[PDB]
RNA sequence: CGCCGCAGGUGCAGAUCUUGGUGGUAGUAGCAAAUAUUCAAACGAGAACUUUGAAGGCCGAAGUGGAGAAGGGUUCCAUGU
C-alpha cells in the first residue's frame, strides 16, 4: 500500500536490488559454473515474504 | 487500354440475402471487394473510405439495398508490388436507381 | 546527385586560397610558440585569427558560412588529438624543447581547408633534434609524403593503411589504434567513405572495403606512435563536438536548447569548441551528449613520458596528378632518425612526386 | 605515492587529522567522478584512498 | 554435420537443414512426404499453392480427424489439408537449398528433392488450467527439417 | 508510428479526453517527435492537434 | 540534488553542505528512494548560484 | 579380468510398487458467458489483432468513468529487443 512502515520500505528496497540480472563478465571467470541468476523473481508470478 | 474506369450499380440486396444482422455491412464490403476483383480483373481492390461510409450509413444490419459505385483500374506506380494493376472503387451519390445503366467513364 | 564538387574551377580556386589561409594561420602560431607562453593563449589567439580573417575573406558572398572546420587543438607529448583547454580549466606551459601539434581547419561553402602539424618549439639556430622523440615526426612526415605521393583513383583503400604498418615496424613504432580518416565533401567532416589506420579484429569487419574515386577532397591523417599502441582516458574534459544533423530529439532543457540553438547559428554541423560561448554551455552539453545529437571528440592520453605525432592535410584528387593546398612547416635538414628506411616502394615513393 | 602506516606513526594529532581531511575530500570528488563518468584512473583510485583512510585511522586509534 | 542418407555424388547434391523449428511436427511430416521427388522449380510452386490452398499436401499416417477435400484425389487419397505454416519453413528452407547449390556452383534448375526428413525436437512446455484446481501440459511439438537435393535432367 | 504518448500528452494538456484529441492523420513523423508537452504545446498551437468539439446532444426535441 | 547517508536529517544534510562546499542553503527536502538511498532536494540561497556551484564541485 | 579363498546392501515382469522418460488416444476435445465490427494510411521483412484518421456500436453517472483504504512492491515512466 501506500502507506507503510520504515522497516518494510527497506526490506522492499533490499528484494530490488537484489533482483537483477548477473553480470555478463561473470561467465568468464574461471571455474564459473554460474548460467544465470536463479533466484530471479517476478512481483506477479512469486509474491514476497511479508 | 488498362487505365478505364466506369460505373457500376451492385445490388447489394442480392448479394447479402439472408446473412445474420451483425455481419451484414461487413459483408457487403466483401461482396463489393469481389465484385470488383471479377469486373475488373484484380487480386488488388482499394475500397474509398466514403464508400466505406455509404455501406455503413444506415448501420450494421440496414445496409443499402443497391449503391452505386466506380471501378476505376489504375497503374500501382510501385513495381516493387506484385500487381501492376489495382481498382479503387468510389462512391457515386445518386438519387434514384431507376434505368441506370453500366457506363463508361472517361478521365 | 546535385551536391558541388571540385568540378567548379571556381571551387579549386577558393581552395587554395582557403588552404592558403591555413597555412598561413600556422605559421604565425610557429612563430609565436616560444617559452612561457600557454596552450589556452595560443588556441584562443589562433582561433580568434581565423575568425577575423575569414571574416575579411569572401565579403562579396556572406549568404553562406566562412570560419572553422575545426578548432585549434594544442596538444604537446601526451595527447593524441582533441583537444582545447577552456578557460576554466588548468592551463600548460610551453618549455624548451617539447613538441607540440597543432590542428586547424577553415572552411568557405562548408568546403574544408584542413592541416596540422608537429614542431618543436624554441629550436636553436642550425641545430640537430634527436633522440625518440625525433623519429617519431620524420616517420610521421615520411607517411605525409608517402600518402601525398600515392594518393590515386585505382588503389585500394588498404594500401595506405598497410604501407604506414610497414613504415612503422622500419621505424620500429606502431600507428595509433582507432584513428579514421575520411572523405570530406560539402557540410562534412564525417564522410562514409573512411580510412583506417593500426587496425584490430573488430575495427576491420566495421570498416567498408572501398576503392577510391576520381574528383574528390580527402583527409590524409596519420597517427604515429614510438609507444605501444595505448590510447585512454584520464579524467580530462572534451571541449570539442560536432551537431548530427542525421538524429534530432525533444530536449527538456531551456538551457540546453538555447546551447543548441547557438551550435546552429555558429558551427551548425562542423565540430566547434566548448571556448566560443561557457558557464551555461557546459550545463547543455552533457545532456546533448546523452542523446547522440553532438558526437564527443574525445581526449586520448598515451603512458607518461611516451611520444606521439600527427600529420594530416586535405589532398585534391584529380586524374592529372593530385595536389595540395595545405602543408605545414617541416624541414628534413635538421630532423633525422637512428633507424632509415629499408624497404625499396618506400624508397621509391619518396623520390617521385606528382 | 601511497600511504604507509610506519611513517605515518611518527606524526603529530595535528597533522593526522590534516591528512585524514585532505584524503577524505580526494574520496568525494573521486566519488563525483564516478556519478560522472569520469575515467578508469579515478574510479579505480577510489579503493586507494579508502585504503589511506583506514590506514590513518588505524594509526590515530 | 551428419545427415541421414549422404547423396550419393555429393559434388552434384546440396544440403539444407533446421532445427528446433516451431512448426507442428505431424503437419510437417506430410507436407515433406508430398514434395519428396518433385523439382525444386514444381515444389516452390506447390508450397505456394498449399499456402493459397489451391493444392492440398495429402494427411496419410497423422490423419485422425483430418477432414475430407477435393484436392486430395490429385493423390490417391481422401483426405487432405493446407498446412500454411509447414508450407512456409519449407518454403524458407528451400531458398536456403537453392542458395547453397549457388555457392557450389551447381545450377539451381535441375534440382530434384531426393531426400528429406523431418525428426522430432525437444518438446517445449506450457501449462493449461483445466477443472478442479488441476494443471496440464500444453507442450510444443517443434521439429527438425533436413533435405538433399541432387541435380538430374 | 506508436503515437500513445502523444495523445495522453496531448489530452493532457487539452484537458480532454483522448476521445476529443485529434492528432493529424498526415504529419504523422512530426507528432512523433514531440516527446514532451511544451512541444504538445506547440503542436496545438500550430494546428497539428486539434480538440474536436463536443458531440451534440440537443435539447430541441425535449424543448 | 545530493544523495546521502539515510540516518542524517534535514539540519545535517543542512550543516553538512554548508561546511563541504561553502554555499548557503535556504531548506531541504528529503525522500528515501525505493531502492533505500536516502535524496535531498537542498534549495540555495537566493545569492548562490547552484549553476556554477555545480561548475565547482563537477557536476555540470 | 581369469584361477584359489574370503565378504555381501549380490540376480526382478508384477507389489493401484518408487523415481525419470516415452507412446496410443490425437493434430483429437477444444480455444462458444456479458450485441461488433469496417475502410484507408503509416511504421515494419512480415498486420484480422500495433498507431493515426474516418465510420458503425457498446458501457449509459448504482459506468467498462474519475479517485482512494487493505493487499501487491516497482507492476509507474521513457528508450530499445
Ligand atoms: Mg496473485
Ligand atoms: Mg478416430
Ligand atoms: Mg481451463
Ligand atoms: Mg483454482
Ligand atoms: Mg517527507
Ligand atoms: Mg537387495
Ligand atoms: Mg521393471
Ligand atoms: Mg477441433
Ligand atoms: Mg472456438
Ligand atoms: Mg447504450
Ligand atoms: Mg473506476
Ligand atoms: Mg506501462
Amino acid at each position: 500500500s501506500s502507506h507503510k512502515t520504515f522497516r518494510i520500505k527497506r526490506f522492499l528496497a533490499k528484494k530490488q536490488k537484489q533482483n537483477r540480472p548477473i553480470p555478463q563478465w561473470i561467465r568468464m571467470k574461471t571455474g564459473n559454473k554460474i548460467r544465470y541468476n536463479s533466484k530471479r523473481r517476478h512481483w506477479r508470478r512469486t509474491k514476497l515474504g511479508l | 487500354n488498362e487505365v478505364v474506369t466506369r460505373e457500376y450499380t451492385i445490388n447489394i440486396h442480392k448479394r447479402i440475402h439472408g446473412v445474420g444482422f451483425k455481419k451484414r455491412a461487413p459483408r457487403a464490403l466483401k461482396e463489393i471487394r469481389k465484385f470488383a476483383m471479377k469486373e475488373m480483373g484484380t487480386p488488388d481492390v482499394r475500397i474509398d473510405t466514403r464508400l466505406n461510409k455509404a455501406v455503413w450509413a444506415k448501420g450494421i444490419r440496414n445496409v443499402p439495398y443497391r449503391i452505386r459505385v466506380r471501378l476505376s483500374r489504375k497503374r500501382n506506380e510501385d513495381e516493387d508490388s506484385p500487381n501492376k494493376l489495382y481498382t479503387l472503387v468510389t462512391y457515386v451519390p445518386v438519387t434514384t436507381f431507376k434505368n441506370l445503366q453500366t457506363v463508361n467513364v472517361d478521365e | 546527385q546535385q551536391e558541388q564538387t571540385i568540378a567548379e574551377d571556381l571551387v579549386v580556386t577558393k581552395y587554395k586560397m582557403g588552404g592558403d589561409i591555413a597555412n598561413r594561420v600556422l605559421r604565425s602560431l610557429v612563430e609565436a610558440s616560444s617559452s612561457g607562453v600557454s596552450v589556452l593563449s595560443l588556441c584562443e589567439k589562433g582561433d580568434a585569427m581565423i575568425m577575423e580573417e575569414t571574416g575579411k575573406i569572401f565579403k562579396k558572398e556572406k549568404e553562406m558560412k566562412k570560419g572553422i572546420a575545426f578548432p585549434t587543438s594544442i596538444s604537446v607529448n601526451n595527447c593524441v588529438c582533441h583537444f582545447s583547454p577552456l578557460k576554466s580549466d588548468q592551463d600548460y606551459i610551453l618549455k624548451e624543447g617539447d613538441l607540440v601539434k597543432i590542428d586547424l581547419g577553415v572552411h568557405v561553402d562548408g568546403f574544408i581547408a584542413n592541416v596540422a602539424h608537429t614542431f618543436v618549439v624554441d629550436v636553436a639556430q642550425g641545430t640537430q633534434v634527436t633522440g625518440r622523440k625525433a623519429d617519431v615526426i620524420k616517420a610521421a612526415h615520411l607517411c605525409a609524403e608517402a600518402a601525398l605521393r600515392l594518393v590515386k583513383p585505382g588503389n585500394q583503400n588498404t594500401q595506405v593503411t598497410e604501407a604506414w604498418n610497414k613504415v612503422a615496424h622500419s621505424f620500429n613504432c606502431t600507428p595509433i589504434e582507432g584513428m579514421l580518416s575520411h572523405q570530406l565533401k560539402q557540410h562534412v567532416i564525417d564522410g562514409e567513405k573512411t580510412i583506417i589506420q593500426n587496425p584490430t579484429d573488430q575495427q576491420k569487419k566495421d570498416h567498408e572495403k572501398a576503392e577510391f574515386e576520381v574528383h574528390e577532397v580527402y583527409a590524409v591523417d596519420v597517427l604515429v606512435s614510438s609507444g605501444e599502441g595505448k590510447a585512454k582516458d584520464a579524467g580530462q574534459r572534451t571541449t570539442i563536438y560536432k551537431r548530427d544533423p542525421s538524429k534530432q530529439y525533444g530536449l527538456k532543457m531551456k538551457t540546453s536548447r538555447a546551447f543548441f540553438s547557438e551550435v546552429e547559428r555558429r558551427f551548425d554541423a562542423m565540430p566547434f569548441t566548448l571556448r566560443a560561448f561557457e558557464k551555461k554551455a557546459r550545463m547543455g552539453v552533457v545532456e546533448c551528449a546523452k542523446h547522440e545529437l553532438l558526437q564527443p571528440f574525445n581526449v586520448l592520453y598515451e603512458k607518461e613520458g611516451e611520444f606521439v605525432a600527427q600529420f594530416k592535410f586535405t589532398v585534391l584528387l584529380m586524374p592529372n596528378g593530385p595536389m595540395r593546398i595545405t602543408s605545414g612547416p617541416f624541414e628534413p635538414d635538421l630532423y633525422k632518425s637512428e633507424m632509415e628506411v629499408q624497404d625499396a616502394e618506400l624508397k621509391a615513393l619518396l623520390q617521385s612526386s606528382a | 605515492a601511497k600511504i604507509k602506516a610506519r611513517d605515518l606513526r611518527g606524526k603529530k594529532k595535528e597533522e593526522l587529522l590534516k591528512q585524514l581531511d585532505d584524503l577524505k575530500v580526494e574520496l568525494s570528488q573521486l566519488r563525483v567522478a564516478k556519478v560522472t563518468g569520469g575515467a578508469a584512473s579515478k574510479l579505480s583510485k577510489i579503493r586507494v584512498v579508502r585504503k589511506s583512510i583506514a590506514r590513518v585511522l588505524t594509526v590515530i586509534n | 554435420v551428419r545427415y541421414s542418407l549422404d547423396p550419393e555424388n555429393p559434388t552434384k547434391s546440396c544440403k539444407s537443414r533446421g532445427s528446433n523449428l516451431r512448426v507442428h511436427f505431424k503437419n510437417t511430416r506430410e507436407t515433406a512426404q508430398a514434395i519428396k521427388g518433385m523439382h525444386i522449380r514444381k515444389a516452390t510452386k506447390y508450397l505456394k499453392d498449399v499456402t493459397l490452398q489451391k493444392q492440398c499436401v495429402p494427411f496419410r499416417r497423422y490423419n485422425g480427424g483430418v477432414g475430407r477435400c477435393a484436392q486430395a484425389k490429385q493423390w490417391g487419397w481422401t483426405q487432405g489439408r493446407w498446412p500454411k505454416k509447414s508450407a512456409e519453413f519449407l518454403l524458407h528452407m528451400l531458398k536456403n537449398a537453392e542458395s547453397n547449390a549457388e555457392l557450389k556452383g551447381l545450377d539451381v534448375d535441375s534440382l530434384v528433392i531426393e531426400h528429406i526428413q523431418v525428426n522430432k525436437a525437444p518438446k517445449m512446455r506450457r501449462r493449461t488450467y483445466r477443472a478442479h484446481g488441476r494443471i496440464n501440459p500444453y507442450m510444443s511439438s517443434p521439429c527438425h527439417i533436413e533435405m538433399i537435393l541432387t541435380e538430374k535432367e | 508510428s506508436m503515437l500513445r504518448l502523444q495523445k495522453r500528452l496531448a489530452s493532457s494538456v487539452l484537458r480532454c479526453g483522448k476521445k476529443k484529441v485529434w492528432l493529424d492523420p498526415n504529419e504523422t513523423n512530426e507528432i512523433a517527435n514531440a516527446n514532451s508537452r511544451q512541444q504538445i504545446r506547440k503542436l496545438i498551437k500550430d494546428g497539428l492537434i486539434i480538440r474536436k468539439p463536443v458531440t451534440v446532444h440537443s435539447r430541441a426535441r425535449c424543448r | 540534488v545530493f544523495i546521502v547517508d539515510v540516518k542524517a536529517n534535514k539540519h545535517q544534510i543542512k550543516q553538512a553542505v554548508k561546511k563541504l562546499y561553502d554555499i548557503d542553503v535556504a531548506k531541504v527536502n528529503t525522500l528515501i528512494r525505493p531502492d533505500g538511498e536516502k535524496k535531498a532536494y537542498v534549495r540555495l540561497a537566493p545569492d548562490y548560484d547552484a549553476l556554477d556551484v555545480a561548475n565547482k564541485i563537477g557536476i555540470i
